[PDB]
């Protein structure tokens, strides 16, 4: 006989710790393996593939056409769109990025945001977006907005820009949901020409956006997402 | 130390460390180059 | 014939003679220095103005009394409004520097009184109300100004309080901090070179200061027989190795 | 090691005690520099002065309590102490505190021990073994609502059961934001005009919530809960003035108005023994 | 299955006790360091740089005043200050090195007594400081001060004299808390000749009284300060 | 011998042993030499 | 001045572009230099050549 000092916390059950326990079901024999193709290692992995943000949000009830962004045709200097960058809530919270992201506390990173334009062939327009870093108010007008990191996107034969909010931040970590310490900025779009639309063609044409993270995005500590609850247990 | 004869009884697995998005981030047949143009 | 008692800083296009010196501090012992890639976070490459941030900037000056009780300035603060630099802090989004300190106070052979001149790393203050009352925002960024505390309590100000260091700890520890002594008879300046201190590789400039600059008269002012019964105490303070980093529109602060 | 070397007598025109302390210095001054010693050493190592040693013992950091009882008609389980919860915080108790804030910035990984006992005030009959269960709800993350709901699965939210009167332990890698916790923060979480100043905004580590899992008996049982928080693999930086006047709030530096003077009052005169 | 015994003490929980525990938070990668100036890594360290002692503890509120030791010009044989050496009490006390000393049960060392003259440059003076080691009373007069441990100051240029209280004792540790047993002695100063003010020139001077550690010096067996306390846990 | 795979989970650290008060008692820009004249 | 007397001044440079300082807030951000009264009876100050054209009139 050893003898022995238990410790405090003996007999305590942490839902987290990781030991061995007595298999139930001594010498059985699993089945075999076949080849699936798509295996996921890392969530890390599947947040680099971009997915739509519902960014026109304003509707009434869930509709295809939060999806869309319109465009005017001749309109000059105006703003497209604005959104500020709590990836954890508001347009960013049911995208894919946002719905992981809701299973951590902290984030770090860069975000990769694109919009793929989809009016007339023969139609062309410019446009501005503007990433405004923490410490200034989303921006009011173009001269604002010019002023922090922004693309003169040209709407060409290739159809989608790809504009990244490079991590610019004092603090290394940020929190998903929304701390005012650790805010990220703002997004807004605005023309920088016009869109032009061709003879005979008329009305609003619409981007769609995307959002995805790019490769030096970190996710930490990971909790409960406030995405879903439950009131009773379900059954068959 | 396993204590234990079965597989199933031992601890959690250890860090893929594979990681690999571009099954997910770019399954096109042919090969796109960043910069390059997307369409030609 | 060189002597710890006289001493030249030369910085940008500005430069400082001290024929009265008491060697000079280096808080920690450590020398301000850019902001090191391993220790980065922000992608961003940085701006370093140079020359036209890392000048010498003489605030305004203050009167020293018998009835004195002390200033405290706060940093990057104190320059909110000096030349480009200040330009620089509210244009960028993240900003990051050392300091060299140099406060100035002459007399004659026949004065006597002895300053306590501090610099503290985050001096959080405390309210005056107690109980868990704040101090809002302007009244820790008084600016050149400094903060007088020989003023009267203010609503939503810190507390005044001498003995106590504006925070519940007493003023003879205080010489825990960086710090140096003016004593008339010996002394006429002090000079403490600051490195950046914070918990994170660089930070914003507005909402948060890293570091309150004391002045603190201890033994009283004591002037020959019908002097005048004051001297001016003047501060210059100059940013070194200023970083500034994440451009922009142009923060808009309050009040 | 030697704590005093041997030294005589002295006539010279080298002074080590006439110093200038106006520079903010302390020189390195020693018995053997202004009187006759003789050699004696150290015998010690100052091992119980490392700060691991300083702030590594478990302290009290929070007392809370919760009870078992029908909740049957309970509008607010929170309310009824049917389920307490904490705000993580450790500044709330003061022993643990006056230590850390001789630092500036620390930075450490935790072990808390949680000890429960029971009590039952209202003369009772048998006491059925309740089962506490602690869930760590950092911010983002669905917070309780009653004593029983689809929060307290804590699927992806690490929880610990343990049983009253024992204690449970597991302990938490330094979970801050920055390089360091801020023990102080001359600073804002923004520049509003009313924001609420201190590390209060930078103290962010959201709360931990206590309930029984046993259903109810037909008495009612107090169950007092004590957190202990031990620091290991401690760091500090920059030293400040210890604090000297009492405490008022979690995380602001303010003292109470007519507070009395903490320096004692000589019963005599400068010149008394 | 290992045959085991337990001892007495198992399940006990000992505030100081150090063992390994399982982490809740598997995995989990903490932010990277950057480097502070400033660290301390004993609280040795600290206790070796001066702080000034409220000596003159003769108000009746805390004020600055109670940190300057008055000087009268022209007195001659008379006694500037006295204290007892209880460095755990009395003037001592609210100094870092009384502060820290109190988290200790036993002290051992030598301690820098320091005094800085902040008189007219045109004045001069000279001083005693003794130091009676234990054993016999406070001195009354200089003559009785004279015949222990002394030193001479003259005022000058150099505006500091570091006195060294040096380690005299049977025992080998004190308690900081005040012990007869264990006492160390006591601190007096008197005018060696007299301060003496240049014309135009009036009224009182004042001395700056400093305290730490020398490096000779052990604190040991940890224990909580009597200098805090509270009634209620504080909240937000 | 560590139990757990995280660095959390083990004991306290050990001693610094290190030591070097100067950062805080000699802070001064121009060294000063003991019995050497402080100011010159 | 007597040798028992005291003075900091600060003399300053303002190169072309600008109006005469009129207080020394607007002088300190030019060219200066802080003088500190001392046993060290004169201070020397450079006016540095700012200039675009390499040269000027003495008219
Ligand atoms: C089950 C279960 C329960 C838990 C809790 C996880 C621990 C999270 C707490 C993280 C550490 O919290 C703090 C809070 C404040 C400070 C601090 N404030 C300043 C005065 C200094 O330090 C440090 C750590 O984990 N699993």
């Amino acid at each position: 006989g050893l003898p022995t000092t238990t410790l405090p916390g003996s007999g305590q059950f942490l839902t987290t710790d990781d030991r061995q326990s007595p298999s139930a079901l001594p010498n059985y024999e699993p089945t075999p393996r076949i080849h699936i193709p798509g295996k996921v290692h890392n969530l890390l992995e599947i947040i680099q593939v971009d997915t739509l943000i519902p960014m026109n949000n304003t509707h009434t009830k869930d509709e295809v056409n939060s999806y869309l962004i319109p465009l005017n045709a001749n309109r000059q200097n105006e703003q497209v769109f604005g959104t500020n960058l709590f990836i954890g809530d508001g347009v960013f919270k049911t995208t894919l990025l946002g719905e992981i992201v809701q299973y951590y506390t902290h984030w770090s990173g860069s975000l990769r945001f694109s919009l793929m334009y989809t009016g007339p062939a023969l139609s062309s327009a410019k446009l501005i977006l503007a990433y405004t870093p923490p410490g200034a108010r989303g921006p009011q007008d173009r001269r604002e907005a010019m002023l922090g990191t922004h693309v003169v996107w040209d709407i060409g034969l290739q159809s989608t820009i790809v504009m990244t909010i490079p991590w610019t931040s004092g603090v290394q970590f940020r929190y998903t949901d929304p701390d005012t310490y650790t805010s990220a900025g703002f997004l807004s779009c605005w023309y920088q020409t016009s869109l032009i639309l061709p003879p005979e063609t008329t009305g609003q044409v619409y981007l769609l956006s995307f959002i995805s993270a790019c490769p030096d995005f970190k996710l930490r500590l990971m909790k409960d997402t406030q995405t879903i609850s439950q009131t009773v247990a379900l059954t068959e | 130390i396993n204590y234990y004869k079965d597989a199933a009884s031992t601890s959690s697995a250890g860090q893929s460390l594979s990681m690999d998005p571009s099954k997910f981030t770019e399954p096109v047949k042919d090969l796109m180059l960043k910069g390059a143009p997307a369409l030609n | 014939g060189y002597s710890d008692r006289v001493q030249q800083i030369t910085l940008g296009n500005s430069t400082i003679t001290t024929q009265e010196a008491a060697n000079a501090v280096v808080c920690y012992a450590e020398w301000p220095e850019y902001l090191p890639d391993v220790d980065a976070s922000d992608v961003n490459k940085t701006s370093k103005p140079d020359t036209s941030v890392c000048r010498f900037y003489t605030l305004d000056s203050k009167t020293w009394t018998t009835g004195s009780k002390g200033w405290c300035w706060k940093l990057p603060d104190a320059l909110k409004d000096m030349g480009v630099f200040g330009q620089n802090m509210f244009f960028h989004s993240l900003g990051r520097s050392g300091y060299t300190v140099h406060v100035q106070c002459n007399a004659t052979k026949f004065h006597s009184g002895c300053l306590l001149v501090v610099v503290i790393p985050e001096h959080q203050l405390a309210s005056h109300e107690g109980g868990n009352v704040s101090v809002k925002y302007t009244f820790t960024h008084p600016g050149e100004r400094g903060i007088d505390l020989s003023s009267a309590n203010e609503v939503g100000g810190p507390v005044k309080d001498v003995l106590y260091n504006m925070n519940g700890t007493l003023l003879g520890n205080l010489l825990i901090f960086p710090h140096q002594f003016i004593n008339l008879r010996t002394n006429n300046t002090a000079t403490i070179v600051i490195p950046y201190i914070n918990s994170v590789p660089i930070d914003s400039m507005t909402r948060h200061n890293n570091v309150s600059l004391m002045v603190i008269p201890i033994a009283p002012l004591t002037v020959p027989t019908g002097a005048t019964p004051s001297l001016p105490i003047t501060v210059t303070i100059a940013p070194m190795c200023t970083e500034f980093s994440g451009i922009r529109s142009k923060s808009i602060v309050p009040q | 090691t030697v704590a005093s070397i041997s030294s005589g007598p002295k006539h010279t025109q080298k002074v080590p005690i006439l110093t200038a302390n106006e520079t903010g210095a302390t020189m390195p001054v020693l018995p053997s520099d202004s009187i006759e010693t003789r050699t004696t050493y150290m015998h010690f190592n100052g091992s119980e002065t490392d700060v691991e040693c300083f702030l590594g013992r478990a302290a009290c950091v929070h007392v809370t309590e919760i009870q078992n009882k029908d909740a049957t008609g309970i509008d607010n389980h929170r309310e009824a102490k049917l389920f307490n919860d904490w705000k993580i915080n450790l500044s709330s108790l003061v022993q643990l505190r006056k230590k850390l804030e001789l630092f500036t910035y620390v930075r450490f990984d935790s072990e808390y021990t949680i000890l429960a006992t029971a009590s039952q005030p209202d003369s009772a009959n048998y006491s059925s073994n309740l089962v506490v269960q602690a869930m760590y709800v950092p911010p983002g993350a669905p917070n309780p609502k009653e004593w029983d709901d689809y929060t307290w699965q804590s699927a992806s939210n690490p929880s610990v059961f343990f049983k009253v009167g024992d204690t449970s332990r597991f302990s938490v890698p330094y979970v801050g934001l920055a390089s360091a916790y801020n023990c102080f923060y001359d600073g804002y979480s923004h520049d509003d005009a009313e924001t609420q100043y201190g590390i209060t905004v930078l103290s962010h580590m959201g709360s931990m919530a206590f309930r029984i899992v046993n259903e109810h008996d037909e008495h009612k049982t107090l169950v007092k809960i004590r957190v202990y928080h031990r620091a290991k693999h401690v760091e500090a930086w920059i030293p400040r003035a210890p604090r000297a006047l009492p405490y008022t709030s979690i995380g602001r530096t303010n003292y109470p108005k007519n507070t009395e003077p903490v320096i004692k009052k000589r019963k005599g005169d400068i010149k008394s023994y």
